[PDB]
């Protein structure tokens, strides 16, 4: 399988980032590697790029903060970027280029590390359960959840039941309080007659803190 | 740097339909034109390269024309699972540059939101806050207006909303209204309501509850 595997992390101001891409599949001799970003909400925009033969070529507005290295060993192309910003903040892709030089094609990506630069420390979920009542059930469907409140930075994953559990799971957008920390919900809709009978559980994975919380949903 | 004008920015259509997305080049680009395709929170997929290319796998609806400086990306027969931002890249210069993007949202027949109404949990309010959640479920279009009434006095200012992108299937929405009071505010008063106006419905839906009951 190809793939290309970058985790999220919190960078200081000033400080120095440094991004990994780890790849499988095919050989870093033979194909080039891009590296791409983009702010929330924003555009993608393209950092670098180390060809099979090494050469390399970088955003001007950002060369004098970039420089990439290469370990064919360990299949590692790795982005360092210094003197970080707050408007650095964004989610940063590697990318295959199939092809040369003069003609490739971006067909294989990796999944993206969010990149926060703020001056805020790090800051494990408390977990809350939404239980089911009666204000929460619609004819025979009951809804549940649980609300995930004030971490830093983002993300955080939400599952339910180890995986087993994903139709009608809705999970929201994090939103940012005035505090600097962040919330989010994740809710299920089920039947109302498995209340008493089927275990719900959302299992919660904060990274950046190393802090993963199951909580139980009981019902009311 | 080769500027890339990409148009429309945002585009509503219906499933089945044609849609088309231009993007210019301010200069000569030959056929060194990617059209991406990425879906919210997930890297972006390729679809077309050499500016018509289809790549493998990719439905044949998707199709990419053009070649010098005018480029368009035509999807017929437009799929629910296509909602998704757009973008066109250009590959024969460095910097590469994209275009600024298409937002292309699917659109359907208005669904009214099931609302439902969360207590704080004793968790919480152990610790000395009181979050009370509202939750407007599969709904059609986006737009929604939820207020939060305690004790029937209508709250400003101490609550946020968040909502879910379209539903890859049935193109509807989600959204959470969440009202965050001091313990002793929540303690204090008894009926904690949410109203919720929506296209699809005739009249406003109000759910609520009275705390400890």
């Amino acid at each position: 399988q190809v793939t290309l595997k970058e985790g999220p992390v919190l960078v200081k101001p000033t400080e120095t980032l440094t991004l990994t891409c780890t790849v499988s599949g095919f050989s870093l001799t033979s194909y080039g590697v891009h590296w791409i970003r983009q702010p929330p909400g924003k555009a993608l925009e393209w950092l670098a790029v180390i060809w099979a033969g090494g050469s390399i070529s970088y955003s001007t507005s950002l060369m004098s903060r970039l420089t990439i290295s290469k370990d064919t060993s360990k299949s590692q192309v790795v982005l360092t970027m210094t003197n970080m910003d707050p408007v650095d903040t964004a989610t940063y892709y590697c990318a295959r280029a199939y092809g040369d030089y003069v003609h490739y094609a971006m067909d294989y990506w990796g999944q993206g590390t969010l990149v926060t630069v703020s001056s805020a420390s790090t800051k494990g979920p408390s977990v809350f359960p939404l239980a089911p009542s009666s204000k929460s059930t619609s004819g025979g469907t009951a809804a549940l959840g649980c609300l995930v409140k004030d971490y830093f930075p983002e993300p955080v994953t939400v599952s339910w039941n180890s995986g087993a559990l994903t139709s009608g799971v809705h999970t929201f957008p994090a939103v940012l309080q005035s505090s600097g920390l962040y919330s989010l919900s994740s809710v299920v809709t089920v039947p109302s007659s498995s209340l008493g009978t089927q275990t719900y559980i959302c299992n919660v994975n904060h990274k950046p803190s190393n802090t993963k919380v199951d909580k139980k949903v009981e019902p009311k | 740097d080769i500027q890339m004008t990409q148009s429309p920015s945002s585009l509503s259509a219906s499933v089945g339909d044609r849609v088309t997305i231009t993007c210019r080049a301010s200069q000569e680009i030959s056929g060194y034109l990617t059209w991406l395709q990425q879906k919210p929170g997930k890297a972006p997929k390729l679809l077309i390269y050499a500016a018509s290319t289809l790549d493998s796998g990719v439905p044949s609806r998707f199709s990419g024309s053009g070649s010098g400086t005018d480029f368009t990306l035509t999807i017929s027969s437009l799929q629910p699972e296509d909602f998704a931002t757009y973008y066109c890249l250009q590959y024969t210069n460095y910097p590469l540059t994209f275009g600024q993007g298409t937002k292309l949202e699917i659109k359907r027949t208005v669904a009214a939101p099931s609302v439902f109404i969360f207590p704080p949990s004793d968790e919480q309010l152990k610790s000395g806050t009181a979050s009370v959640v509202c939750l407007l479920n599969n709904f059609y279009p986006r737009e929604a207006k939820v207020q939060w009434k305690v004790d029937n006095a209508l709250q400003s200012g101490n609550s946020q909303e968040s909502v879910t992108e379209q539903d890859s299937k049935d193109s509807t929405y989600s959204l959470s209204s969440t009202l965050t009071l001091s313990k002793a505010d929540y303690e204090k008063h008894k009926v904690y309501a949410c109203e919720v106006t929506h296209q699809g419905l005739s009249s406003p839906v109000t759910k609520s509850f009275n705390r400890g009951e």
